[PDB]
């Protein structure tokens, strides 16, 4: 076929990575492993960890936005009640 | 074709063959690498090397004797070759080295010069003998945390930390009598050798038995030794095979013959009657391959080994080969079984009957140690010919169909897919 453009990914046997040497991998058949039930006692306290490190990056921005929303809402409610019809004529137009 | 063996104090085994020119004598012990530990691994290989050391070897050479030894998994053997006349002078050198010099061969100047040789030896093996290095690792992962996983030549780490006391410790536990067999092959008669032996008495550590352990077990797993600097990819793959003294020892050995061995460069090899060759030759999937049914005392390995330079099509190599093996359970033909029978006989012949007594010694000792006797070549053929297509199909349906496998490889193995991919090919979809 027609010549192909150079990419950053190849295929099995010429993936494009650097020459590997010295690394040795080991694995055991899924068939010889303990039937799915051991994901507790040993894999329970370890879990939830990948969210104790993150929740702050989510909670603070969330908190900031929740209070901002609640503030403006409660202010709106006041403006349209009887007590605030005076301030409403001030801030409105 | 005579298997003669008698027990008095020591179990003596011999297999005489008139026309021979030479004769070999020695002892074979029922303990090898499968009896060592992860930490004293390599002791047996060390023994073999001192027994063949320049000192000890020069003594028998003056006398006109030659030395030979081999370390295996289930056994070990020390042999002295000589002319048909000096069948007695071998027995002197044998006793002299296993009783008298079982302390002279272990000097602080000999052991250090020998240790330095096995270290350059085993190192050289791991650095260059890739196909054997891979087959050795195959046993390593297939039988992990169990006897058969220990490499015969031993590991460089358990070797450089081995001391003379360890040699002695091992020797005093396995080089016993109840775990030995004195072998004699060549031309000498059973009654000729047995006399020269029952002459010299002395038991030397009698009644003692070697330590016990835990039975060997197979485990579906893999070990990948990727090395992109090598010019090829060497892989070995196998399922749990058959142990020696198994009702299917032969069916298995026949099943391996069906796929046999191949060498893409030898014209005749390309013409063989193996269906697999139709698939692998189109794009030249490999330089060579060879099937095998390795058998040991507790277990075995049935599979194949291969080497290739076509690093972008390894998945097809593995896929086609495993598709062929699927056939053994569902569609193997009569003519394939027959082609195997003939070829098995031819190879089993060339092994049990070559022009070298040392091979005969090892085979004789090894067999008598596991089943108390040797099966005659003619007795084997009768069993081989009795195998039907139904036998192969029943065996494969038990050992090959949807069964775990063991893998090991080195070199450019990026193209060798994941375990579950290979594992899935041990079967076929059906309605």
């Amino acid at each position: 076929g027609p010549p192909s453009g150079k990419t950053y990914m190849g295929w099995w046997g010429h993936m494009g990575g650097p020459k590997q040497k010295g690394i040795t991998s080991y694995a055991v058949s899924p068939y010889a492993q303990k039937p799915l039930q051991g994901i507790f006692h040993n894999a329970v306290f370890n879990s939830f960890r990948r969210f104790k490190s993150q929740f702050l990056y989510v909670l603070i921005p969330a908190g900031i936005y929740w209070y901002w929303w609640k503030n403006g809402n409660e202010y709106n409610e006041f403006l349209y009640s009887k007590a605030g019809r005076e301030e409403l004529e001030r801030v409105n137009v | 074709a005579e298997v003669t063996q008698l027990s008095n104090g020591i179990v003596v085994a011999t297999e005489h063959n008139p026309s021979a020119h030479t004769a070999s004598v020695g002892v074979v012990f029922g303990s090898g690498a499968a009896n060592e530990n992860p930490y004293n691994n390599g002791v047996s290989n060390l023994w073999k090397n001192i027994f063949l050391s320049k000192e000890n070897s020069a003594v028998a050479a003056k006398e006109g004797l030659a030395l030979s030894s081999n370390i295996s998994r289930d056994f070990q053997s020390y042999i002295v070759s000589s002319l048909p006349g000096s069948t007695d002078k071998s027995l002197d050198f044998l006793n002299q080295s296993f009783i008298q010099q079982k302390a002279n061969l272990l000097s602080s100047s000999n052991f250090e010069a020998t240790k330095k040789s096995v270290l350059k030896q085993v190192q050289d093996f791991e650095d260059n003998d890739h196909p054997n290095r891979v087959l050795e690792h195959l046993h390593s992962t297939a039988f992990q945390n169990t006897p058969l996983s220990l490499p015969t030549r031993g590991t460089l780490e358990s070797l450089e930390n081995l001391v003379v006391a360890d040699l002695e410790s091992f020797a005093n536990n396995h080089f016993l009598n109840s775990n030995a067999v004195v072998v004699g092959t060549g031309n000498i008669k059973h009654e000729d050798l047995v006399n020269s032996i029952e002459s010299k008495n002395l038991s030397l550590q009698t009644g003692t038995k070697p330590v016990l352990k835990k039975k060997a077990a197979f485990l579906g797993s893999e070990v990948r030794l990727r090395d992109d600097t090598l010019p090829k990819a060497w892989i070995s793959l196998a399922v749990e095979g058959e142990p020696v003294n198994s009702p299917n020892y032969f069916v298995a050995k026949l099943a391996a013959q069906i796929f046999g061995s191949y060498n893409a460069f030898e014209p005749a090899s390309r013409l063989q009657g193996i269906k697999l060759l139709d698939n692998i030759q189109e794009y030249q999937l490999c330089d060579n391959f060879n099937h095998f049914s390795l058998s040991y005392k507790d277990s075995g390995l049935w599979g194949f080994s291969t080497a290739t330079r076509n690093v972008t099509m390894i998945d097809d190599l593995i896929h086609f080969t495993l598709k062929q093996w699927n056939r053994l359970t569902i569609s193997v033909t009569d003519t394939e079984v027959e082609r195997a029978k003939s070829l098995l006989k031819l190879q089993l012949g060339q092994l049990y009957e070559s022009g070298n007594p040392v091979n005969d010694a090892n085979l004789l000792g090894a067999e008598v140690l596991i089943k108390g006797s040797k099966l005659s070549l003619g007795e084997a053929f009768k069993k081989i010919d009795a195998i039907t297509v139904k036998d192969v199909k029943a065996w494969a349906g038990k050992r090959l169909w949807d069964q775990d496998i063991a893998i090991a490889g080195t070199g450019q193995i990026e193209g060798l897919l994941d375990y579950m991919r290979i594992r899935s090919d041990m079967s076929m979809m059906r309605w």
